[PDB]
């Protein structure tokens, strides 16, 4: 019994430092300092035509913009929220009632 | 085949001579029969053949 | 006999773990042609190794060099063209060959007992190259590396809690950059490595039982030694090979390749298609066919699922198709239905393709939950078939 | 020295091209499906567009654009250059040799490579023959060999 | 009296092969 | 009766004929090929 | 572990058979075993793959021409 | 029964075709099963007479030298050939009915596969 | 026996290689702690390849880039001084346990029969070590790794018709540059793990006789089974050495190598004190000693020649230094010498330490000279020495 | 000083606790090579030979 | 035996994934 407990004080140890080790390497891959440094920023715009689009900058992502006619909103304001897989008005992701800004990156991979 | 046998294949050292042999001079009668064909097969088109080469002004 | 005096030099200790494994290890004298894919399997591995070494000697793993080393390799260095279309179209070769060796194995039901553990090694080497090769693929940092490499760490965030997490632990970021790049070619380095050591396990596997024939029984009986009845048939097959390599290093050495690699990665513009190499274009087809994250990725994780589940099926007694009507010829389905998955995911994603994606991806897996039923029901073969 | 370029940096090209970049030409054979006849079809293959199709201005209709709308100016007129050799340029003269300049560009290697692959390929032809006759030659004792046994069914 | 005729063999042997990896014609 | 592989060992048989399906022998006799 | 064998086995030294002619030996009856044993193989290979591959051309085509003003 | 050739036409053509396959190489359908698939095999192997598996053998040897030489038995010894005659099937049966009467009682396995 | 049932699992053929030759291997019983320095360095190989691996991941082989990458991983990346000590400070002990390992083996003769090709593999992977360090130390790229590899590849002109030849193709070009630094770091990469294939033989060839023991005598009445008395007695080694190793990283970093290393490479000027790494300053000092660049160079290979040989010289039939007591101190001699030889090697060339130098060169080459001759006269020892 | 050996702090931290807590590990394991190596320092062995 | 071991090894690994990954916070 007394020599269980002399091994388990010295399992202490050993088991802490095999979790020291492996997790200073898995956390090496981890984002940088540096690159966490580049991580906000904002920019300014301007303008474009009616119906066309125009790929914005930003830290490695690009930014979509697209004016929107009227028959455009009339065709975005017809669709049903239910059937939306994603429920959602396209008031809600505009603050303007033309100009629409979104990240123009696709939710899949 | 048996006269060439008897002075090539009997040593091992004189069969492996002759296959660094063949392999040298074998390799050497394809490089210029392959460039004979690629000569004849592409005339006129060679950078010897450009006739304004050397009067670039 | 008592070994007083030296006899054969293969037999002394410096040479007798060579010679009992490579010289002497007895053979079925009926092995086929089909057999020879493993040694063209091990030569790619060691034609990969050998030609990265050297162009990992002037290849620079920085975003800003990548694209212009590999071009400085084809255009400055001696033989450097040769060397990079040697790696390049060996990829290919190495998964043409592995891929026949893999269906030849299907065929003659060589993963059944004994040799259960062989073909588990095998399926986790699959998982090897698969990742060897992507990873590789991304080194020249053109279009398709770039957005290659951005979809498949992103297939870490269909995990609900922790999927963001594993995704930008990654990238190394917040993007697809110099560190995902640098981080890719010392995993690109050390993974063929193991893939060696993996081969070797797999090769020492097969040996505890030896090799299946194509008559698929008991082969004790005639037995030859490797060498040289086998090797120099082996050397057949690899001669055959190196004409069909140099074909391709030759005079075709871009149509197994897209031409979207030769422009330097913009992480602006996804090109309009976009797609990976053509190994890997089966596992394409069947994650598009699913219209879910999750689920796509679950059923590519489900195809090593199958395959690693396939030798511990309970199956009837028979192993070769040569004796197996039905199963031989759902070999032959299965086949055409892989042929089938990697043209579909050649092809955008629109009508017919998904449809047709999902048949395809489904009878792929209906190979799978059939075979277990064959060898049930074949089981009483033998008491209603009767003399 | 490498051959100069004509802007400071692709900011500078795009504004200086309506927005759009001019790519390098180093590669775009290769950089291109059918890159070779791409190229010359491409740079011959301005017309006007089909009936109903209206070209934004500052484009210029090219069916074999993907799109149709390309920010190219056709730059290929007649007697746009003038030869050393003496060789009438014409439109599509000046489309063959502008191509054949770029597929060289993109591939300097290639008379090289082709010498090569048909040296080898003969002469692994050759070894093939000689595998298989190796092959046979030592497996013939064991294809033509009699094996008595005593069983019959 | 053969190892020196083996020995001499393979000298041979070694010299075209030196002679034929690298080719020193322009160097002789 | 007596089984084949008997009757071989117990009969030397000097007119052997061999398998010829894949290879041809040449007539009894001939210098080797070697 | 052995088997116990009992066999009588003949054979010719390869210095004393022909290596090669061999191999277009009845070349014809070889094509005939090929060809009888395995069509329903090539057939289960190829059919799909035809098949697929000729309904996608048609069904491109007919989209194609349904979108033309 | 489906599975039964006297009823089910698609079973006499299946084995039809088995039997076929098998009397071009002089096999038994029980020379099929290998004592190294399962330990139930070899312990039945081990249990029949020496002729039965000198026979077995010996058909093992023959078929697999046809199989070397890309060749099948001469169409005068095809026609003697008896691919369905069994021999192994009862004491396959007899083993794993011995088997299960050992697993019911909570008794040891007589024989165990090796971890490979 | 008949191996009807399954026993330990041990036994099983899944795991009979790894208990045959790890768990029950026999061991003479007197091992003493000098034997477990072969264990330690397979351990500090493990150590360089795991931290050169994730080390490789933000490392850039660039002229223009080399530098600052390693000051990018001490600084930005997460953990990165830690890997960067362990891997400066882990070559420094890898070194540190094999120079003790060596020595032990000189000790006790453990080079003599039945052991000479353990030996000569073990000479073998001395020789990889020392490229394998060499060319790391290139890798940052600061001043000692431009001034340090323009001597090394130097090495190369000693030689008459070709030495010049050899010098450019190992430089790629006229001077130490990218070219150069390029193809070291993939053959840095790659010479680890034939070191581990190296160490893989080593061992399989120790055990093909087993171990030698402080004694010298035969040892199978009196062996013992490597697991668990001499895993707990190798355990007690590595505690201890990783308490030794972590004062080097956490408290003295940098005090094994020289500051010129963190000023960047300048191709213009030139330290006036050019070193190499410690553990290469006895091969230097015997190569500077030799007033003949060609001789210098003849010199170096004569001390793995003079290695090479010592396990073939005909010698007494006694091992240990225990009962052989002018070998004994001819050992202690040698070792003086060699530390000697080591701190030479920093000094600069002038008075005295030109002439320590060269006779220290010479003490060193005579303990190789007086060994065989020592056994010829030894064999007489029982004879004359009689009851 | 400090812009060159930025991490000095946390490197120094690091090495006095797990010193310490090498040091522990090396009595324990002091203790499990000598507990099991006990049975054998210990053992009594009496053979024939005495010269 | 069967039951309250393997309710034991999985509160050894459920406490040594909390022992690994420490995410005192994630508790929300
Ligand atoms: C003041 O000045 C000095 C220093 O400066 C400060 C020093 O630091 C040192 C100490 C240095 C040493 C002890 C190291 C020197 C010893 C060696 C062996 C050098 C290590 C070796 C090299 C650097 C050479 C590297 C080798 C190659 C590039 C070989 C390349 C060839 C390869 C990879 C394969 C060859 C290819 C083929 C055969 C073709 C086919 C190959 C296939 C794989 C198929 C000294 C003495 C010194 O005075
Ligand atoms: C680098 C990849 C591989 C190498 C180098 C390799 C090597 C080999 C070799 C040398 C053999 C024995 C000779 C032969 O049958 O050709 C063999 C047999 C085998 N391999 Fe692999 N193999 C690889 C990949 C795979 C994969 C991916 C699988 C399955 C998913 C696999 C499954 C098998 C099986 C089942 C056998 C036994 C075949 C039989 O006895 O009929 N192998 N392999
Ligand atoms: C340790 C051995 C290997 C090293 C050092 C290595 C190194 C490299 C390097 C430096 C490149 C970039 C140069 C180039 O693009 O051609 C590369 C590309 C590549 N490697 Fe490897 N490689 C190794 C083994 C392999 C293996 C085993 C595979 C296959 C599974 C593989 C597949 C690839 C592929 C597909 C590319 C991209 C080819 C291209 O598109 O240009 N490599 N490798
Ligand atoms: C004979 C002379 C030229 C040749 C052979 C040539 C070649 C090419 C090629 C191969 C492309 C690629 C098109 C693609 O991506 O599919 C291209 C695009 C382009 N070129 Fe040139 N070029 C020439 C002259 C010019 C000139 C003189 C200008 C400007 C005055 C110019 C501006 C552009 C632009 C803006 C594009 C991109 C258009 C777009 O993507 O919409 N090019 N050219
Ligand atoms: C990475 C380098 C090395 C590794 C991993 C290694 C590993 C080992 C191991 C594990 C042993 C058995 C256990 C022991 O006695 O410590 C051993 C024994 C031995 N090693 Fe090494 N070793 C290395 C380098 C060397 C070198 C450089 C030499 C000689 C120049 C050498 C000569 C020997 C000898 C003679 C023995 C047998 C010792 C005896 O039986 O008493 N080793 N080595
Ligand atoms: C495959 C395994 C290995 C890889 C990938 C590797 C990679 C690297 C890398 C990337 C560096 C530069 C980073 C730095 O400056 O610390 C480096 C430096 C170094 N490596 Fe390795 N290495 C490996 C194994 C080894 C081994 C086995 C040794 C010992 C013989 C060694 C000795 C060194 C040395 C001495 C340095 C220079 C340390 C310095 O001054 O900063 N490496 N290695
Ligand atoms: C358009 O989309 C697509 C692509 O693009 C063109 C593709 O190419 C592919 C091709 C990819 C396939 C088939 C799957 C690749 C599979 C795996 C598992 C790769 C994932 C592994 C990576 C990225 C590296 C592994 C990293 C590790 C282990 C971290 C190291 C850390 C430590 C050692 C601690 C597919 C499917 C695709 O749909
Ligand atoms: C009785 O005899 C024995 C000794 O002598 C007295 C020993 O000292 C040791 C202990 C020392 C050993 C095993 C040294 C380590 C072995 C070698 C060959 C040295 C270098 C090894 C490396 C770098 C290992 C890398 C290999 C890998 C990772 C292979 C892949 C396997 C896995 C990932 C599991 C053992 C087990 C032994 O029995
Ligand atoms: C009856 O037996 C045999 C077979 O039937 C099962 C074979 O199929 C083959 C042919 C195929 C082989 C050996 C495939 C093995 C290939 C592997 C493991 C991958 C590539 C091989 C490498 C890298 C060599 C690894 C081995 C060693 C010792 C490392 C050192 C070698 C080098 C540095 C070149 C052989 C020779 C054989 O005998
Ligand atoms: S990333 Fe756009 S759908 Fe997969």
């Amino acid at each position: 019994a007394f020599a269980y407990f002399v091994l388990s004080g010295g399992r202490f140890v050993y088991a802490s430092v095999l979790r020291l080790l492996v997790l200073k390497l898995i956390v090496s891959m981890s984002a940088s300092k540096d690159v966490l440094a580049l991580a906000s920023l904002e920019v300014d715009l301007g303008s474009i035509e009616p119906g066309t689009t125009v790929t914005v900058k930003w830290r490695g992502k690009p930014v979509f913009i697209r004016r929107r006619t009227e028959d455009d909103i009339k065709l975005a304001n017809s669709v049903d929220v239910g059937s939306l897989r994603d429920p959602q008005e396209d008031s809600v992701r505009v603050k303007n009632p033309e100009w629409l800004v979104v990240v123009g990156v696709c939710t899949h991979l | 085949f048996e006269g060439f046998y008897k002075l090539i294949m009997r040593r091992n050292s004189v069969y492996v001579t002759f296959i660094i042999a063949g392999a040298f001079f074998g390799e050497r009668a394809v490089d210029y029969g392959v460039h004979k064909l690629w000569e004849r097969n592409n005339v006129g088109k060679r950078y010897e053949d450009i006739s304004v080469l050397g009067q670039r002004p | 006999t008592i070994r007083n005096q030296r006899f054969s030099l293969l037999k002394q200790p410096i040479s007798s773990t060579l010679n009992q494994h490579l010289v002497d290890y007895p053979t079925p004298s009926n092995l086929s042609y089909w057999w020879g894919f493993g040694s063209l399997a091990g030569i790619c591995l060691v034609i990969q190794i050998v030609t990265g070494v050297f162009l990992a000697m002037h290849y620079t793993p920085h975003v800003d060099l990548a694209f212009n080393s590999v071009e400085h390799i084809m255009r400055d260095v001696e033989g450097g063209w040769l060397l990079r279309y040697m790696h390049a179209n060996g990829a290919s070769m190495f998964f043409i060959v592995v891929y026949l060796h893999i269906f030849r194995g299907l065929y003659y039901a060589s993963y059944s007992s004994p040799r259960e553990f062989v073909w588990c090694l095998g399926v986790v080497i699959f998982l090897l190259m698969i990742v060897t090769a992507f990873i590789g693929y991304v080194l020249p940092w053109g279009q398709m590396s770039f957005w290659g490499a951005t979809v498949i760490t992103s297939l870490a965030s269909a995990i609900p809690v922790v999927g963001d997490t594993i995704v930008t632990w990654l990238w190394g970021g917040f993007s697809v950059d110099n560190a995902t790049l640098n981080r890719f070619f010392s995993l690109h380095y050390l993974l063929p490595f193991i893939l060696v050591g993996a081969s070797l396990l797999h090769l020492a596997a097969l040996h505890q039982y030896g090799s299946n024939n194509p008559l698929g029984v008991h082969s004790e009986m005639d037995k030859i030694a490797f060498y040289p009845y086998f090797y120099v048939k082996d050397l057949v097959g690899w001669v055959a090979f190196a004409i069909f390599f140099s074909i391709w290093i030759f005079y075709a050495p871009n149509v197994l390749g897209h031409p979207d690699n030769y422009i330097p990665a913009n992480p602006m513009s996804t090109p309009p298609h976009i797609v990976p190499e053509w190994y890997f274009l089966p596992i394409y087809a069947i994650l598009r066919s699913i219209p879910d994250k999750a689920g796509g990725v679950a059923a590519i994780a489900l195809v090593f699922i199958c395959l690693l589940a396939l030798p511990f099926f309970k199956s009837m007694y028979v192993r070769s198709s040569s004796f197996r009507p039905i199963y031989q010829g759902m070999f032959w389905l299965l086949l055409a239905d892989c042929l089938l998955l990697g043209w579909i995911g050649c092809q955008p994603v629109e009508a017919p393709f998904v449809t047709i994606g999902q048949i395809s991806s489904l009878v792929f897996f209906l190979f799978f939950a059939i075979t277990p039923i064959l060898g049930r029901v074949g089981r009483g073969i033998p008491n209603s078939y009767t003399d | 020295d490498r051959l100069p370029e004509p802007y400071s940096n692709e900011s500078a090209a795009r504004f200086a091209n309506g927005g759009a970049y001019p790519p390098d030409l180093s590669l775009v054979t290769k950089a291109r499906h059918n890159g070779q006849n791409y190229v010359f079809a491409l740079l011959t293959g301005y017309r006007d567009p089909p009936a109903g199709i209206s070209i934004r201005e500052g484009l210029h209709y090219n069916p074999y654009f993907p799109g149709g709308a390309i920010a190219m100016p056709k730059m290929l007129n007649d007697e746009a250059v003038e030869y050393e050799d003496g060789t009438p340029a014409t439109e599509a003269q000046m489309g063959k040799d502008v191509v054949s300049f770029l597929s060289w560009a993109a591939e300097p290697e290639m008379e090289e490579r082709k010498l090569m692959g048909f040296k080898w390929i003969f002469l692994l032809s050759l070894a093939l023959l000689q595998a298989a006759y190796y092959r046979r030659l030592k497996w013939s004792v064991l294809k033509s060999r009699k094996l008595v046994l005593d069983v019959v069914n | 009296t053969i190892d020196i005729q083996a020995a001499a063999g393979w000298g041979i042997a070694a010299a075209a092969g030196a002679i034929w990896v690298v080719q020193p014609f322009g160097w002789i | 009766e007596v089984p084949a592989t008997v009757e071989a060992v117990k009969t030397p048989n000097s007119k052997i004929v061999y398998d010829d399906h894949n290879h041809e022998r040449y007539p009894p006799g001939d210098p080797s090929k070697r | 572990q052995p088997v116990k064998l009992k066999a009588v086995v003949y054979a010719l030294s390869p210095f004393q058979q022909k290596i090669m002619t061999g191999l277009w030996k009845d070349l014809p009856e070889k094509i005939h075993h090929k060809v009888s044993e395995n069509w329903i193989s090539a057939t289960l290979l190829v059919t799909p793959v035809v098949g697929t591959y000729w309904y996608a051309q048609y069904f491109k085509e007919q989209e194609k021409l349904e979108h033309r003003f | 029964r489906l599975v039964d050739p006297r009823k089910n036409f698609l079973a006499r053509m299946h084995m039809k075709s088995v039997s076929n396959r098998l009397r071009r190489y002089g096999l038994r359908y029980d020379d099929l099963y290998d004592p190294l698939y399962d330990l139930d095999i070899k312990e039945a192997l081990n249990r029949l007479p020496r002729e039965i598996v000198d026979a077995r053998n010996q058909r093992l040897m023959r078929a697999m030298d046809l199989s070397m030489k890309h060749e099948y038995l001469p169409d005068n010894l095809q026609a003697v050939q008896t691919p369905f005659r069994s021999y192994l099937q009862d004491m396959l049966a007899l083993v794993k009915r011995e088997r299960a009467e050992r697993e019911a009682l909570g008794a040891l396995p007589l024989y165990q596969r090796t971890i490979p």
